[PDB]
């Protein structure tokens, strides 16, 4: 039970994205940011025809920035479990969502997902 | 302070699940290869010496080679991705005193079919005219892949790699082959022949040598006998004719004859 | 370098030889010649034949195919026909699926792309399908191993329809085609050929059941006959048109229902809507427009460089203005070393852009310096080149235009130019990189069926509304599918994605009027909870539909509710009760001094309820309508209207409800005067309430 | 090239600012020379056209006039550019002799 | 360019597959084996970009049986 306030979510995400871009020229509590990151990545896997790729781009960017911003960098294992990781990769490569040249969320969404994954992996190493 | 586990075990598990999923048409080859290449180079280029972060199982490589073998037709981008992936997997070390990954690739009969398909077929032909070549980038990728295969197998047994190379040349040069029909990318074949001339063939089987010599000799005899009756060369080109003794498909024929002289 | 053709003389000689063969064998036994021709076509079209790998002269093969069409195939065998049909079908499916990702055309080329529909190697493939169309129509008879011809006749269509491989390949190939908007603003392309093949198969099928079986097998499976939770068969505009034309008759629709097609398409729409993500712009792409062909050039903003240290600075190539037409010197020149064959220009862009086309203009004064071939490498991150395809032959071209059928996200491109055939220098005037950015002015430029899931909804609408006689049992079969109503509502309250809103309203109305429970469910989802029923986020395959706020109102929803309420049929009293219950719940929640929509109803919804009550009381009803409007409801509405500012429209909607209730009951109006305090210090609230509530003649 | 480091720091900063300002002013002044190349291009094209047209019409005096016109403008522009490139060649020779 | 050579001047016979001459400033077709010719027919393909075909000169180099123009210099 619950309602997703999508307009509020979009406003807050873009505000947070601008702030995180500006700070990348205090710290972030990892023990608290872990829950935010988990909820964000769960939101990414819960998109459908009622959601748009425009919000997905900023969600991916904010997720990468938060994962790379906490002083102990968040690892991809701490973010998702095996089914969630398999679903996340299936968006990029799976034939359930990608049909011929028709990408899942478009070329921009595919590029954003790849950049998010690469940034999170680079943060760990 | 707190100790966090690395993400590489579960990510390796996920990729192995994906690669084993190729044969049943659930995932796309090109997208999967791009994703693996991007995620395996985080510790910036396609350097052939980089060790992949992700590690694939032996069954994953076998399934990848199989799906390549029966794959209907590949675009050039797909072939470049395949060559880069194979080059990286050569550096990859199997873990599930085992045989080298390069050894598994060379001993796999499907690698012959993959290389023959790359060097014989082309991109599917639409109305738009495309050069019967492969471009410098794919040629360099193939050369790097072959160089990695030679480097990894030199310390254990170069004979198997040399026999592989000779079998590839024999299959290309045989009846209805790419060399006989002049179909595949000329530059790629020329560079493959160039890479062959610096090998050793130290402990190769003699039946393979005999078959290669027979095929090359028959091909060159056909090429000399059945040359065209019309010559139309540009002003810049000054290359001597094939039947001209004691002075770019000729470079391919000459390279083959330079190989027979070695054998 | 010889042309991969044979010239006119050899082609004409071969055609004359075939003509002589046909002439000499016509008077005795043309069937042998038909066998010979079909065997030759089958051998050429096999897995290693010339057609599949493009080996031989194209003109000779095209001429041979043209000659084959005029033949008879009078008593040609059946095994040969089947082999030819399956080989051609597989070859054409391969050609459609593996089409190249770079489309370069000369300026004089005005042809239509092969994959496009409803309008030289395409001509060869197109002629092959014309042969298959003739082969299908052949009536076989007798023992059914020969197409004998000079109790109902049987056609080869029956044999090929029973073949699952051929039908699957044909359906997939037609599903990979596309033409939606400019279809209506014959056969010109291979997609038109496939459409003609399927139309001929439909016409020549003995029974609709065996024609519909391959279609239903295609729908029931995913990509390449795959089964899965979210797997759905690929759909496209021409395939959709063909399916609609198949179901154009009453008997075909009844057969389609009897094989469970409607439930199949409902489940397919639900799953496909769950799987995909909308690509149309949204709130995020408006917040970014504020806070600041038609495709835009990005070459001027980039920086060009070359890997040859002796190359001249090439920054002149990126300007938007080309030089003089007959300038004695090209804008940029490269001097080729005797051993060097390739020179590379690497354009770097400040940020990643969605590259679509590359334009290269040689030196028009001297085409001898035009590069022989051009190879394009594209990097998403700017460090790892990847060629798009084989080098594009550009000799003798006044203007090189390289088009990507699938736009790539590019941050840097690399054009490796080959040495010209005759000259030793390169002459280029301008280089353009056209594309769009993620956001901003350049983001906007200037088929939806394949991208979106609206294709299934069009099938459902056609099934429900093609014939009014079939409508009831269509609806009865379609209704019990889970999450169908929520999916339809979500598709309705979305940007235009292929089908106009009025058609969706018809589906929602018709499927909701066939029962009381479905009507109540539709009212609930339109008014208070638009989320998917039984949707736990833990399950990654169940539909969610989380992206819409509850209680959103548009003209379509208002029309749907008016149709639900005003219509006269058994159970309409339940719908009226549900509407009044929702109004009462919203009024009770408004006394907060919970579910969204109850927190604030749309004023248009309340006004629609008021109009429903008004026009239901004006007309005759089969139920005690005045008995529904309880006095306590009037108390609630009056209290809500008073405890609310006069300016805002929600109070005016509540006042409209009050006016409707007063219209039904004058004694309610009398109670209103009794409550307000007239039977002073009348505020604007009292004034507005008495103003709007007093419009009926009894109230006056 | 020749007088860096011999003088003191204040004159070092002075000559550096002189280099910057004089480079800017030289670019501004040399903005006129870019049009000279294009006007000589159009003059050469027009002269070649005049030669061809006078050969076509057959006017011997006009053909000689146009041929000598293209030759003379070529000689004049190539001779001012030849003085410039003689100075440039002298600079390059002084560089290669100063380096070695 | 497709070249057809007729010995008797009535029956043409193409010499080989058409030669790709796009982007060439001078087309020079040399016969590996000299042919006795009395009439030469040239098939010229349509240009890739332009719709018009422009030629400057055509030369048929050869030798005669006897007299002058029968021995190389």
């Amino acid at each position: 039970e619950g309602v997703l306030d999508i307009p509020m979510i979009s406003w807050v995400v873009m505000l947070v994205s601008r702030l995180l871009d500006y700070v990348a020229t205090f710290t972030l509590a990892h023990e608290r940011c872990i829950s935010v990151v988990q909820k964000l990545v769960l939101f990414l896997l819960s998109m459908d025809f009622t959601c748009h790729a425009d919000l997905l781009l900023f969600v991916c960017k904010v997720l990468a920035r938060i994962a790379n911003a906490t002083r102990p960098t968040i690892h991809l294992c701490e973010i998702v479990n095996e089914p969630q990781l398999e679903r996340l990769l299936l968006l990029l490569v799976g034939t359930d969502f990608n049909r011929g040249d028709i990408s899942w969320g478009g070329a921009w969404a595919q590029y954003s997902l790849t950049c998010m994954l690469q940034d999170i992996l680079a943060g760990e190493l | 302070l707190i100790i966090q586990l690395s993400s590489v075990p579960m990510l390796n598990v996920c990729f192995n699940k994906l690669f084993s999923m190729l044969q049943v048409h659930h995932v796309q080859l090109e997208s999967l290869l791009q994703l693996w290449l991007t995620l395996s180079l985080n510790s910036f280029l396609y350097n052939a010496n980089r060790i992949p972060v992700i590690s694939l199982n032996q069954a994953s490589i076998t399934s990848f080679l199989t799906v390549l073998a029966w794959y209907p037709n590949t675009l050039l981008r797909t072939w470049c991705l395949v060559l880069h992936s194979l080059t990286l997997m050569t550096n990859m070390q199997l873990n599930s005193t085992q045989e080298s990954t390069a050894h598994l690739l060379v001993s796999d009969p499907n690698l012959i079919h993959v290389l023959v398909k790359f060097l014989s077929g082309t991109s599917p032909h639409g109305t738009n005219q495309h050069s019967p070549q492969v471009g410098p980038t794919a040629t360099q990728a193939m050369q790097e892949f072959l160089t990695r295969l030679q480097v990894h197998l030199s310390s254990t047994c170069p004979q198997i790699f040399s026999e592989f190379l000779l079998k590839l040349i024999h299959i290309l040069s045989t009846e209805r082959g790419a060399f006989q029909t002049g179909q595949g990318p000329l530059d790629a074949q020329v560079k493959l022949l160039e890479f062959t001339l610096e090998q050793n063939f130290e402990v190769v089987s003699v039946s393979t040598i005999s078959a290669v010599i027979e095929s090359v000799t028959f091909l060159v005899h056909h090429y000399i006998t059945c040359s065209d009756k019309v010559m139309s060369r540009s002003g810049s080109d000054s290359s001597v004719g094939a039947r001209a003794c004691f002075g770019t498909r000729d470079q391919l024929m000459f390279d083959l004859l330079k190989l027979v002289n070695i054998l | 370098q010889h042309s991969p053709q044979v010239g006119p003389t050899a082609t004409q000689a071969m055609q004359e030889f075939l003509t002589r063969l046909q002439v000499h064998l016509s008077s005795t036994c043309p069937q042998i010649f038909s066998e010979f021709l079909l065997k030759l076509i089958h051998i050429l079209s096999t897995e290693r034949g010339a057609f599949q790998t493009g080996q031989g002269p194209l003109d000779a093969q095209v001429k041979l195919l043209e000659f084959t069409l005029e033949q008879n195939f009078e008593v040609v065998s059946v095994s040969t026909i089947s082999a030819v049909i399956e080989s051609v079908t597989f070859l054409v499916h391969h050609y459609i699926t593996c089409s190249d990702k770079v489309m370069s055309r000369s300026g004089s080329d005005s042809s239509v792309g092969a994959r496009a529909c409803f309008g030289t190697r395409d001509q060869l493939m197109f002629d092959l399908l014309k042969l298959v169309n003739i082969l299908v129509q052949l009536p076989l008879s007798g023992n059914r191993e020969y197409s004998a011809r000079v109790g109902s006749p049987a056609y080869v269509a029956d044999l090929v329809l029973a073949n699952q491989q051929i039908m699957s390949q044909i359906l997939s190939a037609l599903g990979l085609c596309n033409s939606s908007a400019m279809a209506m603003i014959d056969a010109i392309s291979v997609g038109d050929g496939l459409f003609t093949i399927l139309t001929t198969l439909s016409k020549k099928a003995s029974t609709v059941h065996m024609m519909l079986q391959p279609i239903l097998t295609y729908m029931a499976c995913g990509y390449m006959g795959r089964q899965g939770s979210l797997a759905t068969c690929q759909l496209s505009e021409p395939l959709l048109w063909f399916i609609l034309r198949v179901l154009d008759t009453s008997d075909a629709l009844k057969a389609f229902h009897d094989m469970g097609g409607v439930q199949l398409i409902c489940n397919n729409m639900v799953t496909s809507t769950r799987a995909i993500v909308n690509t149309a712009r949204s709130m995020v792409s408006t917040i970014m427009k504020f806070l600041d062909e038609g495709i835009h050039n990005f070459a001027p903003l980039g920086t060009i460089t070359s890997s040859s240290p002796t190359a001249q600075p090439a920054e002149v190539l990126l300007q938007a203005t080309p030089p003089h037409r007959r300038a004695r010197s090209a804008a940029w020149s490269y001097i080729f070393l005797p051993e060097e064959a390739w020179c590379d220009l690497t354009i770097h862009l400040p940020a990643a852009v969605l590259l679509k086309e590359i334009h290269i203009q040689p030196h028009l004064a001297s085409l001898a310096t035009c590069p022989s071939s051009v190879s394009v490498e594209v990097s998403a991150d700017g460090v790892n080149m990847l060629p798009l395809s084989t080098p594009v032959v550009t000799s003798g071209l006044t203007y090189i235009k390289i088009q990507l059928v699938k736009a790539e996200v590019a941050s840097a491109v690399c054009l490796r130019l080959h040495r010209p055939r005759d000259a030793s220098t390169l002459g280029l005037s301008q280089i353009k990189l056209l594309g769009l950015t993620a956001f901003g002015t350049t983001s906007s430029a200037t088929d939806q069926v394949s991208k979106t899931s609206i294709g299934w909804l069009r099938l459902l609408h056609h099934c429900l509304t093609h014939i009014s006689d079939l409508e009831g049992m269509m609806a009865s079969a379609a209704a019990p599918t889970a999450n169908l109503l929520q999916t339809c509502a979500a598709l309705l309250m979305s940007p235009y994605c292929g089908m106009h809103s009025p058609n969706i309203e018809v589906v929602l109305v018709k499927i909701g009027l066939q029962s009381t429970r479905i009507g109540l469910k539709l009212i609930d989802i339109l008014l208070r909870n638009c989320a998917a029923s039984g949707s736990d986020p833990t399950d990654l395959n169940s539909p969610l539909l989380f992206g819409r706020l509850n209680g959103l109102s548009s003209d379509s929803t208002i029309d749907i509710l008016y149709q639900l309420g005003t219509t006269q049929d058994p159970g309409t009293k339940d719908r009226i009760q549900a509407l009044l219950k929702w109004v009462s719940d919203s009024a009770r929640v408004a006394a907060m001094k919970v579910e969204y929509g109850l927190l604030m109803p749309s004023p248009s919804h309340l006004h629609c309820v008021a109009a429903i009550l008004w026009h239901s009381y004006e007309l005759l009803v089969e139920y005690d309508l005045p008995a529904l409007l309880d006095q306590e409801l009037f108390e609630l509405l009056f209290n809500w209207s008073m405890s609310l500012p006069c300016n805002m429209v929600l109070k005016k909607a509540v006042d409209s409800l009050l006016c409707s209730m007063c219209h039904v009951h004058p004694n309610y109006f009398s109670l209103l005067m009794g409550w307000m305090g007239i039977t002073l210090a009348l505020t604007e609230s009292h004034l507005a309430t008495l103003a709007s509530s007093s419009q009926s003649p009894e109230a006056i | 090239t020749s007088l860096l480091g011999k003088m003191n720091s204040e004159e070092e900063d002075e000559v550096w600012q002189v280099i910057i300002g004089a480079r800017a002013e030289m670019t501004s002044k040399h903005q006129e020379y870019l049009k000279l190349e294009t006007t000589w291009m159009t003059a050469v094209g027009l002269s070649e056209m005049a030669a061809e047209a006078a050969y076509q019409t057959g006017a011997d005096q006009a053909s000689i006039t146009a041929r000598n016109h293209i030759q003379l403008v070529k000689l004049q522009v190539e001779e001012v550019h030849q003085l410039s490139r003689k100075a440039e060649t002298k600079l390059a020779e002084a560089q290669i002799e100063e380096l070695r």
